[PDB]
RNA sequence: GGAAACUCAAAGAGUGCUAUGGUAUGGUGACGGAGUGCGCUGGUCAAGAGUGUAAAAGCUUUUUGAACAGAGAGCAUUUCCGGCAGCAGAGAUUUCAGCUGU
């Protein structure tokens, strides 16, 4: 049960159940003791001659051309069964029943801009070290010495176009995450009541843990461990 | 669950170009059924959506709907609709530009001359009218009917409800064009220096300065979803602006000559573009892709505008010319002006209408109903253009029924939730997530001559 | 767990069910203590379930002096046991929040399944429903609350008093 | 808000609506539209049960017409999805949002019962029940309430424990009026009549009696009395002795009325002994009421339980044999009457003569019958 | 799928109808 | 400064109004109703056990069993129904209530 609970998506902390009584009904008598002189008197005329309807039971737990021609004395027994006698007659027709059956210049721009872009090949590759620099007297070959790279914004071949806010992103991805796809995943939905229906809104911003504002948190109680 | 319009209700994600934890993989999982739950549910409110959109649809093959007249539709609509036609004929001063707050409860009129007027423009209270007599050029509102900008002579001024004067901005030198940025409370400001000022109406405070570098600012508009400013200068180009960059997020060659008018969709998806070289153009803004290129206009025009359903009203002097579904990708909705010997893949203007006197000086769509403000040489004429206005606003961004009462409280609630200026990046949906450096998987800490050959040893 | 509430007033008795428990340890608190003024926030403690009004004046002077002398008369045995579930007698009573500590033990000499308290918890859910009378009740009751303490307040008196008018 | 909460609660039935290709997109927005403005009108402030009422009576409406719709379209008369029962569920939650709200007007919280039950097989009968028992905790003093809650689980369900244990709640609560005493009277006596007449059906084809009623009865006079001198001289007994007797006097009318109401509606009962039934009425009035019904004042109500006890047998037709065995004893009971009163032995001969020729060949066995009570 | 006069009647009451109202008032022509 | 008001706005204070989702309808045939079984509540009786004692009595008991009284406050599953007529019955021409087979 403890997997199950941190598993949960939401605690409602009255969480061991209550033990309900039954209800406080104005069909039966809440007390089972004759509370009134009316009450009193009526139970011991009842006493005096009993019905708890076991013989009112057994009167009417009696009753082709039973279903053809007797279609007055079904309607006489039908009007005469009481609430459990009804019950159970339901009862009896049911298992019978069920026994019985079964723009060219627009390209300057986009040059100028490819341009500033793309890895931005600089070259210092050395000024004049070693090799008798100026004024003729040429040096040999592999000038190669200096192509570092400082990195550009975008590559090449990885636009689209061939086919003071850096403080509101977040410096790296937080920990439960593993990458800043599953991380702007979670992000990907607001849960404002502009934008989401109210019960989708409701669903999304309820706590997971929501407890009673004024009762006792008792410690959890299992089925037998 | 299914829901035929959901892709409206989509949101955007990264992608790379599954794990072994297992409480983040439920984790995940119980987030993608979220996102699915609330995209289905979000996409189930256009049942209780209460009106239906507005149109006007030929119902023959000789009626064609650019010939279609005004009286006609006034005619032909009820009459609260035909009052809201309105039309005021100012004409001792100069050409009116035309104003609407973002319900479209006031109205906002500039003459050249001095005359400007703030007004309840459907019930017939003015709340507002002050004879600057020095040459105004353009006003706004700015979160409210209450307060107002206007670019007069050389300062911009703001004045309060009833037009005392609240400020003279002693920067903003020579503005020519204003916009309100309403989510971020800024008054953005350019005209006739190469110069482009942000500045926040709540504290006061001058927000931003940049250097267009390009002479004066020849058209301004703003994207509605992200905020950024496009300006067209007389290179032909448009560069679009952030207050945190002092140079351009981007530069687009746009036309040839200058850059006459700019307009932006809702959705902050297309651009037209008009030019001096009578070329409007159709502008991809999210990909940068140009859509449509409609050269040789008749004369060049003065102005474009796009309603809020995506209607385009392109105006050249004494024309307004309106296109439908213009602003798509295909080239059958590139907007023609005839369709020569019925083609029913041209374009034709959705309708049209010709102020014989006068050259209209801009445009603005009403807007929250199916009308088009147009302000010219002689005052105000609104337009009953029937397919040109959300039916269905929501009533909690901005409610075109809104009291007293709801004005104080949404003014207190939306100065509270005023957006920083550094917030406006060329996408809105950049500001949750990581750096495009700092490496995308997360670090565990762990990560963190046989001579020769016998003379080696020497 | 406050779980009933036990209102008596001129115009018959009202027994309410507490929906949400006020704060025990906080009770003293400035917003818990005037949280039961504010009428919205009320409407989060206290549900009216029942209200049985009396036959008179006559039976309202002598419920007037039962509740007085701390005795439950007889609609008031009618009224809880209508409206009080049939709890357990040794394990978990069901509670009742009274005003009248004298009051309590004549009600567990007729429900012993019913523990009852008056404590400052239950003296200021009482002067809650005190505070705001007419609007808790939503309707239900004939006769308007102040005349009939009016009422109830002279005829008490002049029994209390034996006020003769020969 | 919580307007936007039920709206969008209403979408998944109209999604399923419009699957099953009944109703279309643009008039499921008009049903929409109208229920925006009732849900609206519901809970925003300033609320009335005739926008409950007209809510529920819209409901009720777009439910008929999507009946009618469905055996129209897909010629089944229900498509055993969301859409049938969605609508009956609304109303009910309507219904239980207004006896929520405004728990005052019983013709609202009787038109949540009459729809309840008139739901069929579909409710349930403990649901029934649980409005039953709030109805009743907030209004125990209206009577009407006990006996409809008593008449639907008898008169329905036949549960006679439940029936009896509602009856005698409600004769807890409110002990003062009469009607509820009556129609306690009547349950068991219908209660036993049923008894008695299983009886002789199951004889018929194959101890407990009417003392429950006369016990009831008793106290039904003796709490009768003790509320009206509890009611009448209502703050004090600053009363001399004058208006003490003429109080009490006024109790023994008040009560012995309402026993002549019985009597009169306890004769048409005849299928159990109702000649000891009548006669136990009859015993019971004829005792001392403390302030001397028969010995002092009340003698004309005295006069008329002594003409109730002549024709107590002779409670006949014009097919006279009664009158003819035992005309006797009513003349014995004129001659026992006259040999004490004084006026009133004139005026109940001279009623018993008067009665005995309105309610009785045939006229010479009349003539026989004139000649003897002339 | 024939019509029906009982369900358009009880449809023009659900669905909010004003056409027969519109045609009443266009009809009655002020007869009296 | 003054006057007028079914004038137009800008704000402040107080009061009124059930102003009530502590986690929203009994139910997307995935469902409902009926019945059964399990579960739950109360008192009573009996048994156990402790403690006490000469024996007791008494008192305690989150120990079990029994019949009784119930609650609507939980959980299954193929037990039936939400299929069709024929027929009588029920209430105000619509809905409601059972027998013989598909």
């Amino acid at each position: 049960i403890v997997q199950q609970n941190r598993r949960a998506d939401h605690l409602i902390f009255p969480l061991n159940k209550p033990t309900e009584h039954n209800h406080a009904s104005a069909f039966t008598r809440t007390q089972d003791v004759p509370q009134t002189e009316l009450q009193e008197k009526v139970d011991q005329v009842l006493q005096e001659s009993n019905l708890a309807n076991p013989e009112k039971d057994s009167k009417f737990e009696e009753l082709p051309e039973e279903m053809r021609k007797r279609t007055t004395e079904m309607r006489l027994m039908r009007e005469l069964m009481f609430r459990e006698e009804r019950k159970a007659r339901r009862l009896k027709k049911i298992k019978s029943k069920t026994y019985r059956k079964i723009v060219a210049e627009f390209q300057e721009e986009k040059k100028r801009v490819i341009d500033d872009e793309d890895d931005k090949e600089v070259d210092t590759t050395l000024p004049g070290w070693g090799e008798w620099a100026g004024a003729g007297s040429k040096p040999k070959n592999k000038k190669r010495k200096f192509i570092k790279k400082v990195k550009g914004v975008v590559n090449k071949d990885k636009r689209r176009d061939k086919n003071k806010n850096l403080k509101y992103q977040s410096s790296a991805v937080p920990f439960p995450f593993e990458n800043r796809e599953q991380y702007e995943r979670s992000l990907r939905m607001p849960i404002g009541q502009e934008w989401t229906s109210r019960a989708s809104h409701q669903e999304l911003i309820k706590p997971r843990i929501m407890t009673k504002p004024g009762q006792v948190i008792d410690p959890l109680k299992a089925p037998f461990k | 669950k299914e829901r035929e319009n959901q892709n409206k209700f989509e949101r955007s994600t990264y992608t790379n170009n599954q794990t072994k934890d297992k409480k983040l993989r439920a984790g995940l999982k119980k987030i993608d059924e979220q996102y699915k739950k609330a995209v289905s549910s979000a996409a189930a409110t256009d049942y209780l959506l209460p009106e239906s959109n507005g149109y006007l649809e030929p119902e023959n093959e000789l009626e064609k709907t650019f010939k279609v007249q005004q009286s006609e539709i006034k005619s032909s609509v009820d009459v609260s609709t035909a009052n809201k036609a309105l039309d005021l004929s100012l004409k001792e001063f100069g050409p009116y530009h035309i104003k609407y707050a973002k319900n479209g409860t006031h109205l906002l009129i500039t003459g050249r001359k001095g005359h400007v007027a703030s007004m309840d423009w459907r019930k017939g209270q003015l709340r507002a009218e002050l004879f600057l007599n020095e040459t105004c050029h353009s006003a706004t509102y700015l979160q409210n009917e209450q307060y107002f900008a206007v670019a007069q002579k050389k300062y911009t001024f703001i004045y309060d409800h009833e037009g005392t004067e609240l400020h003279r901005l002693k920067q903003h030198i020579e503005a020519r064009h204003l916009d309100f940025l309403p989510y971020h409370y800024l008054l953005v400001t350019a005209g006739e220096t190469g110069w482009l000022k942000y500045h926040d109406v709540s504290t006061g405070q001058l927000v931003s300065e940049l250097r267009t570098k390009a002479g004066p600012t020849m058209a301004m508009a703003q994207n509605p979803w992200n905020a950024v400013m496009h300006l067209g200068h007389s290179n032909g180009t448009v560069s679009l602006w952030s207050p945190s960059m002092p140079e351009p997020l981007v530069k687009l060659l746009s036309a040839r000559g200058p850059v006459n008018s700019i307009a932006i969709d809702r959705s902050g998806y297309y651009m037209a573009t008009t030019g001096a070289d009578r070329s409007m153009k159709i502008w991809d803004i999210r990909n940068f892709k140009q859509l449509h290129s409609v050269e040789s206009l008749p004369t060049p025009g003065t102005n474009v505008s796009i309603s809020d359903t995506g209607l385009l009203a392109l105006s050249r002097g004494p024309h307004v010319t309106l296109w439908k579904d213009a602003l798509k990708l295909s080239g059958d909705s590139k907007p023609c002006f005839g369709s020569m010997g019925g083609n029913p893949h041209r374009n034709t203007p959705y309708m049209s209408h010709l102020f014989a006197g006068n050259k209209v000086e801009n445009l603005g769509f009403v807007p929250f109903e199916d009308l088009l403000g147009v302000g010219h040489q002689t005052g105000i004429t609104n337009l009953i253009v029937p397919g040109a206005g959300e039916a269905n606003y929501d009533a909690l961004e901005l409610n075109p029924f809104e009291t007293k009462k709801q004005r104080q409280e949404q003014e207190v609630r939306t100065l509270l939730n005023k957006l920083p200026a550094d917030t406006i990046t060329l996408d809105p949906n950049s500001i949750g997530s990581v750096d495009k450096r700092s490496s995308t998987i997360r670090l565990n800490a762990k990560d963190l001559d046989v001579i020769e050959e016998a003379l080696s040893r020497f | 767990p406050i779980e009933y509430l036990l209102f008596e007033e001129p115009t018959g008795y009202a027994v309410f069910k507490v929906k949400l428990q006020q704060d025990d340890i906080g009770s003293r608190l400035k917003e818990v203590q005037e949280q039961i003024n504010d009428f919205g926030a009320f409407t989060k403690l206290i549900e009216l379930v029942s209200f049985a009004p009396f036959k008179g004046a006559a039976e309202a002077l002598e419920n007037a002096n039962d509740i007085s002398e701390g005795l439950v008369s007889e609609s008031l045995k009618a009224i809880l046991d209508l409206n009080l579930p049939k709890a357990s007698s040794k394990k978990k009573n069901i509670t009742l929040a009274i005003s009248d500590k004298n009051l309590g033990p004549s009600i567990k000499e007729e429900f012993p399944y019913v523990d009852c308290i008056s404590n400052e918890l239950a003296q200021d859910l009482i002067r809650g429903v005190r505070l705001h009378g007419e609007k808790l009740f939503k309707g239900l009751q004939s006769g308007d609350l102040e005349r009939a303490q009016l009422g109830l307040g002279h005829a008490y008196s002049r029994a209390k008093v034996k006020f003769s008018v020969q | 808000s919580k307007t936007r909460y039920y709206l969008e609660q209403c979408i998944p039935e109209m999604d399923d609506l419009v699957e099953k290709g009944l109703f279309t997109k643009n008039e499921v927005s008009l049903i929409m539209k109208k229920r925006t403005d009732f849900e609206h009108r519901l809970n925003s402030r300033g609320s009335s049960i005739n926008d409950y009422i007209k809510y529920i009576n819209y409901e009720s409406n777009v439910n008929k017409l999507r009946a009618k719709r469905c055996k129209r379209i897909l010629q089944v008369k229900k498509t055993n999805s969301l859409s049938d029962w969605s609508i009956q569920q609304r109303i009910g939650f309507i219904y239980q949002r207004g006896t929520n709200k405004f728990p005052q007007d019983l013709k609202f919280w009787a038109m949540y019962l009459n729809y309840m039950k008139a739901r069929g097989n579909q409710t349930s009968y403990k649901k029934i029940h649980n409005i039953y028992n709030q109805l009743l905790k907030l209004h125990p003093t209206n009577v009407d309430i006990w006996i409809s809650c008593a008449k639907y689980e008898y008169e329905v369900h036949a549960n006679f424990k439940s029936c009896r244990n509602i009856f005698q709640n409600g004769l807890r609560f409110n002990p003062d009026v009469p009607k509820l005493w009556y129609e306690y009277v009547k349950f068991e006596l219908n209660f036993i009549t049923k008894l008695i007449n299983r009886r002789k059906v199951m004889g018929l084809i194959n101890a407990l009696r009417g003392d429950i009623a006369l016990t009831i009865f008793d106290v039904c006079m003796k709490t009768l009395g003790k509320h009206y001198i509890n009611k009448h001289k209502g703050y004090y007994a600053i009363s001399d002795s004058k208006m003490n007797i003429e109080l009490n006097k006024e109790t023994l009318n008040y009560l012995f009325s309402e026993s002549l109401r019985y009597i009169k509606l306890f004769d048409e009962f005849l299928d159990l002994e109702r000649d000891y039934l009548i006669n136990h009425v009859l015993q019971f009035w004829k005792n001392d009421m403390y302030d001397l019904s028969l010995r002092k004042d009340l003698p004309e109500l005295y006069l008329k339980t002594v003409m109730i006890d002549i024709t107590l047998n002779i409670r006949y037709m014009p097919v006279e044999k009664l009158d003819i065995d035992q005309l006797q004893l009513s003349v014995k009971k004129y001659f026992a009457y006259i040999s004490k009163l004084d006026s009133a032995s004139v005026k109940s001969l001279k009623n018993e003569y008067r009665s005995y020729l309105q309610d009785n060949a045939e006229d010479d066995p009349r003539y026989k019958i004139l000649d003897l009570i002339i | 799928p024939p019509p029906d006069e009982e369900e358009q009647l009880l449809a023009k009451f659900v669905f909010g109808d004003t056409t027969d109202l519109q045609e009443n008032l266009a009809k009655f022509n002020a007869d009296f």
